[PDB]
């Protein structure tokens, strides 16, 4: 019964990790040549 | 006196706890473990070289490049004639997933994929062009593009087979014939025979011929079922089947 | 007639090349000339299902 | 019965080691000559 | 006729060379000229099974 | 019976020593002459 | 009976000394003359 809550804690850490991984978008890089 | 030997035996067992055969089996375990760790899942990608034509029409689709993680793919840019076209600039989206090496003047890019399945795009500006060329880059397929040759529509700042047969490379599209009685090879390409040998052909007469520095000859000729040859002063005959 | 081969596939899209060298890109519901209507794009195993019953794959020596 | 949990600890260390070994991808090196 | 020899093998692929000097690479399901259809690639012990019953190996003085 | 575990400790030290000895591979050295 | 273990300790020290003496191999020396 209590297994729902232990599962909630490992799952909470994994889902927070997943959403913070989905947040980042990085700027493109332009290279000039001469 | 047996006290000394018994102490010597427990002594030996304390000093070297592992047998030699145990050392051999542990080494085998370790190498098998390394092989299982180093093995690749599924099938590894197929190594391919490709060549595409890039269309700058407002209806066409941008070209696709297949990559792989940790491997190097070379992109070389050529014009409509096929001469190299040096690169003016480039613009890469998502640099955390892809790595680009480029000396600042040439026409060759070196791309390494960093992530497994993350795909992106790139913009390339050439020296003479006003139109930039845009490419898309996807890793992780069932084939990996080792090198792509690109034909561009415009014009850049820059605008035989007997050599390959002498080298031993068969002409493309040919089929093999069987030659008996001596050291020669033959192919049929365009209803013409091509012969690679170190004999001297005397009778049927050739159209073009080349020789290397150590004496191998390559001949281009029309098809015929007989050759008369003399090896260093001796005349004999060759018969060609197929 | 014309034979189409898979050049690349992700979930959702598929890039195909023909024997004439023309390149196309398709999604789940799209038109393909000479094959019909696309019914399912399977990104794993490299198979494309077509309304005529045909399956679009990679070239065999180029895959 | 308790063997499942001792096994969980040696296995946990080995699997963490394996996944951290699978994480690293290093940048390529270009050498220029004259 | 032509004899093929194993040049390299990993799980999944195998690189082979022929007596004419041509080099090929194969996976589990692939076509080989003069031998038939590949049935099993065994990366250990250097053996390749073929649909005609033949086994592809290394050259004996070059292995 | 307990001898299995004492043996496990001397054996553990020896096997760890053996595997760490099998790990190291050193870079080659090129010498230039004029 | 206990003599096996006292003997094990003096013998352990002597055998460790012997094996560490057998381990060392020193680099050769080249002398140049002019």
């Amino acid at each position: 019964q209590q297994e729902i809550q232990q599962r909630t804690s490992d799952m909470l850490t994994a889902a927070t990790q997943l959403v913070q991984d989905w947040k980042q978008v990085e700027t493109q890089v332009y290279t000039e040549g001469t | 006196e047996v006290i000394d030997k018994k102490a010597f035996k427990d002594m030996t067992r304390n000093l070297y706890p592992l047998n030699p055969e145990q050392v051999v089996k542990l080494k085998q375990i370790y190498e098998t473990s390394e092989y299982a760790k180093a093995a690749t899942p599924g099938t590894p990608p197929k190594p391919t070289a490709t060549s595409q034509f890039v269309n700058l029409s407002p209806g066409s689709t941008p070209p696709v490049i297949r990559l792989s993680q940790g491997f190097v793919s070379s992109l070389v840019f050529l014009d409509s004639t096929g001469a190299p076209w040096p690169i003016a600039a480039y613009d890469l989206g998502d640099p955390s997933s892809f790595n680009i090496q480029w000396d600042k003047t040439s026409n060759t890019l070196m791309i390494q994929a960093t992530k497994l399945y993350n795909y992106g795009n790139l913009a390339v500006r050439l020296r003479g062009l006003n139109t930039p060329v845009m490419l898309t880059l996807i890793p992780g397929q069932k084939a990996v593009d080792y090198r792509v040759d690109l034909r561009v529509q415009g014009y850049g700042p820059n605008a035989d087979l007997l050599l390959h047969v002498l080298e031993g490379v068969p002409p493309p599209g040919s089929r093999r014939l069987v030659v008996s009685g001596g050291d020669a090879r033959a192919w049929l390409s365009n209803e013409k025979m091509y012969v690679r040998t170190n004999l001297t052909i005397l009778s049927p007469g050739w159209l073009a011929s080349m020789t290397s520095a150590d004496g191998t000859h390559a001949y281009e000729m029309q098809k015929s079922p007989v050759l008369l040859v003399s090896w260093h002063g001796k005349v004999m005959q060759l018969k060609v089947e197929g | 007639r014309i034979i189409y081969y898979i050049q690349a596939v992700i979930p959702g899209r598929a890039w195909l090349i023909g024997s004439n060298g023309s390149t196309l890109t398709v999604r789940e519901g799209s038109k393909i000339p000479g094959y019909g209507m696309v019914k399912l794009i399977d990104s794993l195993q490299g198979r494309i299902l077509t309304s005529s019953g045909q399956v679009i794959k990679f070239s065999q020596e180029d895959s």
